[PDB]
């Protein structure tokens, strides 16, 4: 009934302290470790100190330090904290092969400390960067090692994907399409986030035109917080994290999920008025249209006071409303999550203290217009052959970039394909 | 992680004594050693560019070179003068003068192997090299002689490590000798196939800003050094403190270069101006203006490759990006079609002591093109007559090495030529 | 005028066995039309060339087929250039040089049988020759002669004002040749200072670039000089198939980095840039004048028929294609 974390990358790091932040004040834990007056997220030693079942490791050390100097770094033991020595340059390349292969080892030795440390490992989530190198190159890496090792394992990544206009840096489309063949075939569910969608919201329902890293990380972690933590205690339904794979992944490639969230009100909420913005395409989270695509499976994940019985008209009303094209395979594709504990603000988040959340996961052909978006980026760089010098230096062939571009179009179709079934 | 940073020639040597004054008044650490600052994250990265040393002390880890002691002593004269461990003093009698042949074959070379053994000695002491920050001339013979040399010898034994250059471009609007443009072409013909990166920086654009902005009647040799010093340090802030996207040296490297060739930028500093407002966009708009580019020629009259911008303030992307997403818009035919996102952002957390906010602009754009057409017209016009090859014939030089300075240097200015349009 | 461009394929290796990877690649000799394909046999590209190489052929026999005939148009006072490069172990040391050392007959190498077969050639004609031989590797952007007994001196690539296309190298000993016994003790030599060393792609992996020029004056009057680079550059290194930990990856990089410099050249000629940037490796400007100039050159390509390989294999392909396309100035 237990489950470890993996934070790779500094996008791992920063997005994990509004999460472990969550996870140490959901359950009334101080700062310290000291809990004042059960267990699935952390270990109890008989000093009456927690520790977070995570992993956070960095090719850089800029970022550790953060968390290990300043606060939290009582809650933390270094035994979990790896630290590299020389950043990946945001080279896929040099973040594979040159520097994780040398690290990577002393990774997997704290790793099995801690699965043999549980019992009963429901699996861990992945948290690094699909645009930057050390999310790329080092996790990549990272995850091969651990379907060797951990086969029946559950799988879950978050890799926030960059804006088909906002952009960070410039390599930022080669990364991607190293990554596929690297999450498509090992990992069983992935989840992909971006932040130009995340700043749509932060301006719109919170009126706030100063939104920082910290703010948008806070509404990452209260996504995961749901989908696993509130799994943790009973209500009238409660679900798992095994059955995903199966009640939402249809068929073996065809698991990348759309998340969203969206009870954001400033300091009147009903609730089917709130459920119906699960499905507004304006809050989605990632710049895609479903009415460009169709809706192949979806579950809910409900959250606080919801009672079942009246909730059943709204899930009708998503059929009355049928304009959404729903598709023929699954009629009757909705595990609805009811967990009775609610969730929680943290002092000087953004969020108000509502009395109930509801958290939509669902697959559609509309992340499959994202990858389109990202393709035409790669395919004009390489046409100039810029920037590829780069990765051959590390020693990673153009052979690679052929063979993955494939992939990208073959998943693709797999998508288109399942629409014209019927 | 460790970098070293080295001066050479009558200029470059100026130029470094700002800057370390600049980096100690960053950390506030006292000239003699003694640290006291008040500010603890200033010790959290002291090992990029220091040393720790007894009773708590602390040394540049900098390497002083020239052929002429006078220049040196005077550095070690004034303030910061017993900062520098003498014996990183490495030095001669009977300078170069504007004398590249001599600098870069003949005379240096006899002190270039006495160069090696302390940046050797320098390199194993330190941690873990990052990279290698060459201040010098392209136009004067000192320099740009030793210079080009000491950076054959370094990046033949670490080829894994970063060769960085900010160096002076010869400005065709002011100089002493009109036997300054010579030095140039054979300057770059060591540096752009020995060179990671290069910086390139003009008088004229130098003497351009300060009376601009800044609206000084005077302007001061030395203040024109305090431009170039914090551009410097607008590259290693990302390493010293902690940042929201700290992109290190190698990862701004790897954003910029296109093509392991054309690797030469434009730095400039936004915020500064007279005592007469002060938000984040107002960098934005400082940012693409040409009144910022230190170098000699208008960056509208090629187009950009890219920009990287380093933010230095409590600044939200969104503020950034919105903002920043607009001069892929306002401008589209000033970038090229084959990089959909020119722009490489980068916010470190703790601006710089006094301002709130700041911006460090790096750009490469095919305008270089036009700085080196300056020095090609010149350089070929002296080259037809033969005129003062003899001062430089006799030193050992063959015709033929000025022969390849020729067509090599213009491929490199005909390369932007396809990139631009 | 256009550039002849033909293609071997090697057979399975022991690896190549003992992975248990099956064939996936097939010639035609005589219609000179490779096929290729993915393990199923369902979709297929059609690649023509000048002529195709199936795994039993031997060297002589490539060598009777392109080089042959391109042995006699030397002595018209033309340049001839022609290199093998792929992925590694694909076989190219072997092609062109040859593993083990009279006759056009053996599985002797190109190099060898080329004295062999050439100087029976100038020896019929009966006319005044002056031939020597060049031996070089290009090892970290670094350059070597093997032929030279001291080779001390830093050796650096110029231009020339005369001929546009042609570089000026100092330092190259220019030994003469007139009997075939005195150049088989330097040549071996030259194999013997070649940096070699173990791969578990190969034990007997090449590790430098090695552009084997030949040059021989003829006089008889119009003067002539013969122009032959028998070119045997380094194969492309998947850093992580090769398996290394180290001294041996710093090989790696300049060799990597320099078939990418290739590979553009093809780039730009083919969709005719005004300029093409051959100034940014040592390798380009060697064969800048063998590559869009007044030389007729030719390639020869070897790809492994593995399953495995077939990412490396396909993409190959696409220079030795597009090659057709590059015109010259004969
Ligand atoms: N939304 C959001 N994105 C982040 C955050 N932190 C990092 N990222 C993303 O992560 C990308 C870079 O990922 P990383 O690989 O972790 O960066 P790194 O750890 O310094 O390693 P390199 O990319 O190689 O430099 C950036 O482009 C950001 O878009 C964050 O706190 N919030
Ligand atoms: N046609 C062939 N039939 C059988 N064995 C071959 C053939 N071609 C090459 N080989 C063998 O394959 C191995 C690879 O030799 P080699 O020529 O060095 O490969 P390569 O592609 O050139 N890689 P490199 O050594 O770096 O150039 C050697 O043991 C050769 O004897
Ligand atoms: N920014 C700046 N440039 C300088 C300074 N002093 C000299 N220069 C420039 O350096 C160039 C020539 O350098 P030079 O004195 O010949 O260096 P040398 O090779 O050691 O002799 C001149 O064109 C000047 O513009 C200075 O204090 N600051
Ligand atoms: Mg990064």
């Amino acid at each position: 009934r237990e489950c470890i974390s993996i934070h790779v990358g500094q996008a791992g790091v920063q997005i994990g302290n509004a999460c472990w932040e969550l996870y140490c004040l959901e359950h009334g834990i101080q700062p310290d470790g000291q809990m004042p007056s059960f267990n699935t997220f952390f270990s109890e030693t008989g000093a009456g100190k927690h520790v977070p079942r995570a992993v956070f490791v960095d090719l850089e050390p800029t970022v550790i330090d953060e968390v290990r100097t300043g606060t939290y770094r009582q809650l933390f033991h270094p035994e979990q904290l790896i630290t590299g020595k020389e950043d990946a340059a945001n080279n896929y390349a040099r973040g594979h092969y040159t520097i994780g292969k040398e690290i990577i080892d002393l990774v997997l030795d704290r790793i099995r400390k801690l699965a043999d440390q549980c019992t009963g490992l429901q699996g861990f989530s992945v948290f690094h960067s699909f645009g930057g190198g050390t999310g790329s190159g080092f996790t990549s890496l990272l995850m091969e090692r651990l379907s060797v090792d951990y086969g029946k394992k559950s799988k879950l990544e978050f890799s926030i994907y960059p804006a088909p206009q906002v952009s960070t840096a410039v390599v930022e489309p080669y990364n991607s399409i190293l990554t596929t063949h690297t999450t498509l075939e090992h990992s069983d569910c992935a989840f992909m986030v971006d932040n130009e969608a995340i700043y749509d919201i932060c301006r719109r329902n919170l009126d706030i035109e100063r939104p920082t890293y910290t703010n948008l990380n806070r509404l990452i972690g209260q996504i995961v917080s749901s989908i696993t933590a509130s799994l943790r205690f009973d209500g009238a339904l409660n679900v798992d994290l095994t059955e995903f794979q199966t009640n939402l992944v249809p068929y073996p490639r065809a698991h990348f999920p759309l998340a969203t969230y969206a009870p954001v009100i400033s300091a009147q909420l009903s609730v089917a008025e709130i459920t119906n913005a699960c499905f507004e395409p304006a809050n989605q989270m990632v710049k895609c249209d479903p009415r460009h695509g169709k809706y192949m499976a979806c579950c809910l994940l409900y959250r606080g006071d919801v009672v079942p019985k009246d909730v059943n008209a709204a899930i009708a009303t998503i059929k009355t409303k049928r304009t959404i094209q729903f598709v023929d395979w699954c009629p009757t594709g909705f595990k609805v999550g009811i967990n009775y504990e609610p969730p929680t603000v943290v002092p000087g988040g953004d969020l108000a203290k509502v009395q109930r959340a509801v958290c939509m996961l669902s697959n559609t052909t509309a992340i499959a217009e994202a990858w389109a978006r990202l393709d035409h980026k790669f395919d004009l760089m390489y046409a100039k052959r810029a920037f590829v010098h780069w990765y051959v230096g590390e020693g990673m062939e153009e052979g690679e970039f052929s063979e993955a571009r494939e992939d990208m179009a073959a998943l693709e179709k797999d998508y288109e394909e399942v629409g014209v079934d019927s | 992680r460790e970098i070293v940073h080295i001066q050479a020639g009558q200029c470059g040597n100026q130029i470094g004594a700002k800057f370390w004054e600049v980096i100690s008044d960053e950390h506030g650490i006292d000239p003699t050693g003694s640290y006291h600052g008040d500010s603890d994250l200033q010790l959290e990265r002291i090992n990029v560019y220091y040393n720790e040393a007894a009773g708590n002390k602390y040394v540049p880890r900098a390497i002083l070179v020239d052929l002429e002691p006078g220049t040196m002593d005077s550095v070690r004269s004034g303030p910061f003068g017993q900062i520098f461990r003498p014996d990183n003093f490495v030095f001669g009698q009977s300078g170069a003068g504007n004398n590249w042949a001599k600098g870069h074959y003949t005379e240096g070379a006899e002190l270039v192997d006495s160069v090696l053994d302390v940046v050797r000695k320098e390199s194993e002491s330190c941690d873990c090299l990052q990279g290698f920050q060459l201040t010098h001339s392209l136009g004067g013979g000192t320099g740009s002689g030793m210079g080009t040399l000491l950076i054959s010898k370094i990046r033949e034994e670490y080829p894994d490590r970063i060769m960085n250059t900010f160096s002076v471009v010869p400005s065709p609007k002011v100089s002493d000798t009109v036997v300054e443009p010579y030095n140039a072409t054979l300057s770059v013909h060591q540096l752009v196939e020995n060179t990671d990166e290069t910086y390139c920086i003009d008088n004229e654009a130098l003497y351009d800003i300060c009376f601009r902005t800044l609206k000084l009647t005077t302007p001061t040799y030395g203040d024109l050094n305090h431009l170039v010093s914090a551009t410097m340090s607008g590259v290693t802030t990302c390493l010293r403190f902690p940042g929201q996207l700290n992109a290190d040296l190698r990862k701004l490297a790897v954003n910029m270069v296109p093509f392991p060739r054309l690797h030469f930028f434009m730095p400039g500093f936004a915020p500064l101006t007279s005592r007469g407002a002060l938000t984040v966009p107002e960098l934005t708009q400082q940012m693409f203006d040409a009144k910022n580019m230190m170098a000699a020629c208008d960056p509208r009259h090629g187009r950009y490759l890219t920009v990287a911008a380093v933010f230095r303030g409590r600044m939200s992307m969104k503020e950034v990006d919105e903002q920043m997403l607009n001069v892929q818009n306002k401008n589209s035919s000033y970038f090229v079609e084959w990089i959909p996102n020119n722009v490489k952002t980068a916010v470190c957390d703790i601006p710089p002591r006094g301002l709130k906010m700041s911006a460090t602009f790096i750009g490469n754009s095919t305008a270089i093109q036009e700085l080196f057409k300056r020095i090609s017209e010149q350089f070929t016009a002296m080259f037809r007559r033969k005129a003062f090859l003899h001062w430089y014939t006799g030193e050992g030089m063959d015709e033929m090495e000025f022969t390849e300075a020729e067509s090599n240097m213009n491929d490199l200015v005909s390369e932007y030529q396809q990139y631009q349009d | 005028q256009n550039i002849q461009v033909y293609v071997r394929v090697r057979p399975l290796n022991s690896r190549e066995r003992c992975i248990r990877s099956a064939e996936v690649v097939d010639v035609v000799g005589p219609r000179e039309v490779v096929t290729r394909h993915t393990l199923d046999s369902k979709l297929t590209k059609k690649f023509t060339f000048d002529r195709s190489f199936g795994p039993e052929s031997k060297q002589c026999d490539v060598y009777s087929v392109v080089v042959s005939p391109l042995i006699e148009e030397v002595l018209n006072g033309y340049n001839c250039t022609v290199f093998a490069y792929g992925q590694t172990g694909t076989g190219k040391t072997h092609t062109m040089v040859g593993n083990e050392t009279w006759e056009d007959d053996s599985d002797i190498g190109i190099i060898p049988r080329a004295l062999s077969h050439l100087f029976d050639e100038l020896r019929m004609m009966e006319v005044e020759y002056t031939m020597r031989i060049s031996y070089l590797e290009l090892y970290n952007e670094e350059l070597c002669d093997l032929l030279s007994t001291d080779d001390t001196t830093k050796i650096r690539i110029f231009d020339d004002s005369t001929k546009k296309g042609s570089v000026i190298i100092q330092g190259l000993e220019e030994i003469p040749v007139h009997s075939k016994d005195d150049v088989y003790k330097l040549l071996e030599k030259g194999k013997e200072r070649r940096k070699t060393a173990t791969t578990l792609m190969n034990a007997q992996s090449s590790r430098s670039h090695t552009v084997f020029s030949i040059v021989v004056h003829i006089r008889e009057d119009m003067l002539k000089i013969g122009k032959l680079n028998l070119v045997d550059l380094a194969g492309s290194e998947n850093v992580s198939k090769a398996g290394n930990e180290g001294i041996r990856v710093r090989e790696t990089v300049n060799i990597n980095q320099s078939l990418l410099t290739l590979g553009r050249v093809i780039t730009a000629l083919v969709d005719r840039a005004p300029h093409v940037p051959y100034r940014e490796s040592k390798l380009t400007r060697l064969l800048q004048e063998s590559l869009g100039g007044r030389t007729k050159t030719s390639i020869i390509a070897t790809i492994s028929p593995g399953h495995k390989d077939i990412e490396e294999t396909l993409s190959t392909l696409e220079y030795a294609h597009r090659a057709k396309n590059i015109q010259n100035k004969p």
